[PDB]
């Protein structure tokens, strides 16, 4: 019995610390790609400027 | 407690793989704009050439 209610708890911790782990993994994805959405922008504008100014 | 962590990890991982996407896409559009900007200064350059080649032959008549 003691074994089964160890087995029960830690399930249940380990589901909440699976969700807390996903949390964590999803906020690490859109905060990936945000900084990647970001130098896509970034970067073309950049070489525009640059290949603008070049061509100038 | 249990429902709590699941919904966190499924949220977060919702959420960085959303960040990662959008990164993605504007990689996109950046990639897009840097195209856009390419070409448009090309032509900028073209104009200015070719303009100034028009006022040349306004001189020299």
């Amino acid at each position: 019995l003691g074994d089964f209610m160890d087995k029960r708890d830690a399930s249940i911790k380990e589901q909440l610390s699976g969700v807390k782990d996903t949390s964590s993994e999803v906020k690490q994805l859109e905060e990936q790609a945000n900084a990647v959405m970001r130098a896509a922008r970034a970067e073309i504008s950049a070489a525009l400027n640059k290949m603008k100014k070049e061509t100038q | 407690t249990i429902r709590n962590s699941e919904e966190l990890r499924g949220k977060a991982i919702e959420q960085l793989e959303k960040a990662r996407a959008r990164l993605k896409k504007v990689e996109m559009d950046a990639d897009q704009f840097r195209v856009n900007g390419y070409s448009e200064i090309e032509r900028e350059k073209m104009n200015l050439i070719n303009s100034t080649y028009k006022t040349l032959e306004q001189f020299e008549n």
